[PDB]
């Protein structure tokens, strides 16, 4: 995942904190503050839908990686890939 | 906890008049400590020993602005209903007064042993009250007590109750007021159901009863 985005800051976020510390009312104040135009369009059980994904996506940790490009600390995709 | 004191009936000067409040400190805002030389003047606005502020000091002694001393209340009901019909969004029939030109609610002083019907129909202009005789059972309760303003003194304050009646989808109540909805308390130049939010960037009283309308709408998703 890239460090910078609208999806890929949410789970750039979530990342940091256990599973057991996510909760619904969390993925709503990230979804109100990351996708600031198109927010009021969601329903309710879209929205229960994707907070079941969020935590079977960070339920396997060893499959998932955010990373960021920075050229000063010698780091670029090739990086992340391997 | 936080903000105990209040801090709009403590502005060093007076509203609408050239009278100076008393300076009075954050520690000794309550009525347990003692100020030794508190001495506020007295000057009400055209038995001043019957009541006791309960927020606590204020530096003015009198009658301010009001036609009693002690508590003078006023009612606040909110008429409020859906906006569209999928339920996206809901609305309030709020007033917009012609001189301050800012959303503000419909609500108006409450007297003392005041019946609601009559006081709903000075303070809605009523013509036509049958729709609000069927709508009589509706919803209130949101908010109750004191209120800070500016007006507040050592023997006079401003007490408030604020009440919501949320209608169902249709709002078969509605039509006939929005029917009746026109320039009539000739205050509020346009008047119409606008749109209702979380807003906390409102009327000071207001913003805290929207937050808590959303509070319970909200929170079961």
């Amino acid at each position: 995942l890239e460090g910078s985005g609208r999806l890929a800051d949410v789970i750039a976020h979530v990342a940091s904190v256990p599973v057991s510390k996510v909760t619904m009312a969390l993925i709503n104040r990230l979804l109100k503050r990351f996708f600031m135009q198109e927010y009021k369009n969601f329903t309710e059980l879209q929205i229960i839908e994707w907070t079941k994904k969020i935590q079977d996506i960070l339920r396997m940790p060893h499959l998932l990686t955010v990373f960021r490009i920075d050229e000063d600390k010698n780091y670029d995709v090739d990086v992340a890939i391997l | 906890d936080e903000e105990a004191p209040h801090m709009f009936a403590r502005q060093l000067q007076y509203p609408d008049s050239t009278v100076r409040r008393f300076p009075v400190p954050e520690e000794k805002v309550s009525w347990e400590v003692n100020f030794s030389p508190y001495q506020p003047p007295v000057y009400n606005q055209q038995a001043l020993d019957k009541h006791r502020n309960p927020g606590g000091r204020t530096g003015i002694r009198g009658k301010g602005a009001l036609n009693t001393l002690g508590p003078n209340h006023i009612l606040h009901p909110i008429f409020t209903r859906w906006r569209d019909a999928e339920h996206k969004v809901l609305e309030f029939l709020a007033v917009w007064e012609d001189a301050e030109k800012r959303w503000a609610l419909l609500g108006g002083p409450a007297q003392p042993d005041e019946p609601l019907a009559q006081v709903l129909e000075r303070i809605l202009g009523k013509k036509l009250n049958e729709k609000t005789k069927t709508l009589l059972k509706a919803g209130e309760e949101v908010y109750k007590g004191y209120v800070d303003d500016s007006r507040n003194t050592d023997n006079a304050w401003v007490e408030t109750s604020i009440i919501t009646l949320h209608c169902d989808k249709n709002t078969p109540l509605m039509a006939d007021l929005n029917h009746m909805v026109e320039s009539s308390l000739s205050s509020h130049q346009p008047l119409q159901w606008r749109e209702v939010s979380s807003d906390a960037c409102r009327c000071s009283y207001q913003r805290e009863a929207l937050r808590q309308i959303a509070h319970h709408h909200n929170t079961y998703f």
